[PDB]
């Protein structure tokens, strides 16, 4: 905002913001919600995740690592991250022992610029 | 807008994010409940904020809505004693809106909170809406009034396929009479911020905001903002429908609603049950996609169709909030995640798929075609499963017709579809039916000088989408013509243009035809 | 976690019928084909066995 | 003379009083926005009433005061005539495909002009021959000017060569 500038950030792990929200969560006297998390984890992500953004006065370009607890997408905790993000990169476990590394599964995987108008129609293709 | 005080009703107790509770002032006054009421944050600001629980004690729980930084326990609390209503009207048209009214920079009013119509209030659906997609428009076809889910995991084209369907109907109500214009309303329930801007500026370059107005409620906004956007998005579309005109809302997304409602449900100790949801939580989605209906002929005619998206984890249906979506509207669109990256896109599982209301709600000459491709498909699915037959043959040629990223004009789907019926793809191969398609629509064989005679029939002239509506392809009028049309082009196409394919078997002509090929999947 | 891997158990059993069931049916047209020698045979070898 | 709606309550056939709305025209958008109201009271549009929208279409300019993209009283036209024949089950009498072929040749689309005719003929058996002449005028027209198709399009040869725009 002020120096006006592209910046990366770095957040390793967005998960263990969640986490720690989870058990101020139980001792502050809420009813958790599903899987035990808190019944603010949309409303806590939503607030960090919005002020990560390109404004008209500069641009964040935030790389973030998620951790998946149990190997299990559907929880919450990942499951509510996807929705903001621009490139969501999926690692499975299955094709790191496998051999590949890194580890991505490209089929889960997706990005907004994949595109014609964005990218050129040969990286497309 | 800036809300109506009247009486200052209490002070502010205890505050839990976006949640309150609110003891009485002096003399016990007790506000209205699902009323609005205004906190003073300071001498000159307010802050909104819905009345959800009236407690034996007194006090009354509050879900905040505004300047929820500002809000502090022992401020002055002014009560309206009145449900919330909004701005609606035409004048809303082609702006961003939030579920309390105020304009988001980038009109008589109506009630939020309101009864659906009764029994003898509505009529079967009989008009169509048109999607613009071969593969939706003939086997899940959608009517003006009905509710249609769209089901599917993330990046299945959810989104898309609802914001397309919005910007298909401007081609038709750019040309059509206003009374029979779809006005849109896409609420955004949730999503990310960037997400509602990229959508409002895909919505100006195609012409869409004139007939559009976007409800918004992102995710840096509380779970009381959230909660309500649906209900004033229905709102906005209901003054069409009462006044006599046709709607559409598109929820984008349900899931994300109720995970807000529950985080209020919760922080105001409502007891959970099924995946910690409410009671209430199907009362939720029922009452919004209830308001949604045909209108008869005594109040209008009018209409309000719903597109209720519904995010789904791991294609598991089994949700209770999946479930519940599902049980309430008229069939569903599902989304599978194996077609998506598989190449089909639209993704439309079809066996998934179904349509409750779809023969009656279908137009007549798309009601022709539709019919046949119900048991060509059917045959050529199970013998997939288990030599070419006719059915196979022409079955394949429907699977690559129904890709496509845009939304087909309703003569340019209709045609290229009874191409396929009657059996004029079959000697062309299933690679180049799209480049069949693109050469049908844009271009012209016949004119292409030499063998065209055709008296009115042609593909340049898109005025005779209305004539096909009336009269259809299979009738004495068109059918003759339309016969010409299409054996002209196949013959013209098999010799000069598919002749090429023995040919080309080098580099730089071999990748020269990739690429034209992979640009014919866009543009229908 | 365990509502998903259940699934897609279940789910490789349909691929695995449905592949099987390839078969079943490939190998009866084969069966039928194969069977139209069942009323012929035997009496081309008859001096044979002498 | 009497009539009755889908439930089988009674309905205004007074239609009389809506159709001096829609004579008082000025916009063709107009109209519709009567035809709404005669809903709204239950009174089911007339046949005659259909016909006397169809004349404030070809009347008129178009929507109202600014210009909207992409105008098409044909467009418009020929919904209505779909709103009619399906929905409201009434057949359109002869009056309503004569204002259909008088805009063709006003507006100079000629091409649709040869189908409407063909219409026109069939079903309802009927050759309005004043508008048959002007329509085969503007067919010549056409052709003796410079080109009847778009012209730039026609003429090209593609063949593996086609913009895809
Ligand atoms: N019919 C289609 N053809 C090609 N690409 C599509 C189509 N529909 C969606 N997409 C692509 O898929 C991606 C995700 O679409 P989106 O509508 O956001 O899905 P969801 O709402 O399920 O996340 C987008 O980048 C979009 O370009
Ligand atoms: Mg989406």
């Amino acid at each position: 905002d002020v120096e006006g500038q592209d910046v990366l950030l770095f957040i390793d792990n967005i998960f263990r913001f969640t986490q720690a929200n989870s058990e101020v969560s139980a001792l502050l006297g809420r009813i958790p919600a599903a899987v035990g998390y808190q019944p603010t984890l949309a409303e806590d992500l939503g607030q960090l995740q919005e002020r990560i953004t390109s404004t008209t006065k500069g641009s964040i370009t935030s790389v973030q690592a998620v951790y998946v607890p149990a190997d299990d997408i559907t929880d919450p905790a990942p499951a509510t991250t996807f929705s903001h993000l621009d490139a969501t990169t999926v690692l499975d476990r299955a094709v790191a022992e496998s051999g590949i590394y890194p580890a991505v599964n490209p089929l889960e995987c997706a990005s907004r610029i994949m595109d014609p108008d964005v990218i050129s129609v040969d990286h497309y293709n | 807008s800036f809300f109506k005080t009247t009486e200052m009703i209490g002070y502010v107790h205890s505050i839990d994010g976006t949640i309150a509770t609110l003891i009485p002032a002096p003399g016990n006054p007790g506000v209205a409940y699902n009323t609005i009421i205004q906190i003073q944050v300071s001498p000159t600001t307010f802050a909104a904020g819905l009345v959800f629980n009236l407690e034996k004690d007194g006090r009354i729980g509050i879900i905040l809505m505004d300047n929820i930084t500002e809000v502090q326990s022992g401020q002055k609390v002014m009560a309206t004693g009145q449900l919330l209503h909004i701005p609606v009207g035409a004048g809303v048209l082609g702006k961003v809106v939030n579920p309390l009214g105020h304009e988001v920079p980038v009109s008589t009013l109506g009630k939020v909170d309101t009864g659906a119509p009764n029994i003898v209030s509505r009529s079967p659906v009989n008009y169509n809406l048109l999607t613009g997609f071969k593969a939706v428009d003939t086997m899940i076809p959608i009517g003006r009034g009905q509710r249609e889910l769209i089901v599917g995991d993330r990046q299945t084209g959810k989104t898309s396929i609802a914001v397309s369907t919005i910007i298909n109907q401007v081609r038709i109500n750019q040309q059509i009479l206003s009374k029979n214009a779809v006005i849109s309303i896409y609420v955004s329930i949730g999503q990310r911020c960037s997400n509602v801007a990229r959508i409002h500026r895909l919505l100006q370059s195609y012409g869409a905001l004139r007939y559009t107005t976007v409800m918004a409620a992102t995710a840096a906004e509380p779970a009381g903002l959230q909660y309500l956007a649906p209900y004033a998005g229905v709102t906005m579309g209901e003054y069409f429908m009462n006044r006599g005109r046709h709607c559409l809302c598109v929820y984008d997304d349900l899931s994300k609603q109720a995970v807000a409602y529950r985080q209020i449900s919760l922080l105001l100790r409502r007891p959970p049950g099924r995946e910690a949801y409410p009671g209430d939580v199907f009362y939720l989605h029922s009452r919004l996609l209830e308001r949604a209906a045909m209108l008869s002929p005594g109040k209008g005619g009018g209409s309000v169709t719903a597109l209720p998206i519904v995010e789904t984890l791991s294609n598991d249906v089994t949700a209770y909030i999946v479930t519940n979506v599902i049980s309430i509207t008229d069939g569903q669109i599902y989304l599978d995640t194996k077609l998506f990256t598989g190449g089909q896109r639209p993704a439309v599982n079809i066996g998934l798929s179904v349509s409750r209301v779809g023969s009656s709600a279908q137009n007549a000459a798309m009601k022709g075609v539709a019919g046949k491709l119900k048991g060509i498909l059917a045959e050529y699915r199970k013998l997939a499963a288990d030599v070419q037959t006719i059915p196979m043959i022409r079955g394949a040629r429907f699977v690559a017709l129904f890709n496509q990223k845009q939304p087909s004009y309703f003569m340019n789907a209709i045609v290229s579809l009874y191409a396929c019926l009657n059996g004029y793809l079959d000697d062309v191969k299933v690679q180049y039916v799209k480049f069949y398609e693109y050469l049908l629509v844009h271009r012209d064989l016949g004119i292409m000088y030499g063998t065209a005679k055709n008296k009115f029939f042609y593909m340049y002239v898109q005025e005779l989408n209305y004539l096909i509506r009336f009269f259809t392809l299979n009738s004495p009028i068109l059918h003759g013509e339309l016969e010409e049309m299409l054996k002209q082009h196949t013959h013209l196409f098999l010799q000069h243009y598919q002749s090429k394919m023995n040919a080309i078997k080098s580099e730089k002509d071999v990748k020269a035809l990739k690429n034209l090929l992979y640009s014919c999947k866009r543009a229908v | 976690g365990k509502l998903r891997l259940y699934k897609e158990k279940l789910e490789g059993y349909n691929r695995f019928y449905s592949i099987v069931k390839t078969i079943k049916m490939v190998t009866l047209a084969k069966y039928r084909a194969a069977q139209g020698r069942i009323r012929t045979r035997d009496f081309s070898l008859r001096y044979t066995e002498l | 003379a009497k009539k009755y709606d889908l439930f089988g309550y009674e309905v205004d056939t007074n239609t009389a009083p809506w159709i001096e709305k829609i004579k008082k025209c000025k916009y063709y958008d107009e109209a519709g926005e009567v035809l709404v109201n005669m809903n709204v009271s239950n009174c089911p549009p007339d046949i005659a009433t259909y016909n006397a929208t169809l004349q404030c279409i070809y009347q008129s300019p178009s929507k109202q005061s600014t210009p909207v993209d992409n105008e098409s009283k044909f467009c418009a036209m020929m919904d209505l005539l779909e709103e009619m024949q399906h929905r409201n089950r009434l057949k359109p009498n002869e009056e309503s495909w004569t204002w259909v072929m008088k805009e063709c040749v006003k507006s100079g689309q000629f091409r649709l002009g040869y189908c409407i005719q063909q219409v026109m003929e069939t079903e309802c058996k009927g050759c309005p021959a004043d508008l048959v002449k002007a329509n085969e005028a503007n067919a010549q027209k056409a052709k003796t000017e410079g080109k009847e198709h778009p012209g730039h399009l026609s003429q090209q040869a593609g063949l593996f060569d086609v913009k895809v725009e």
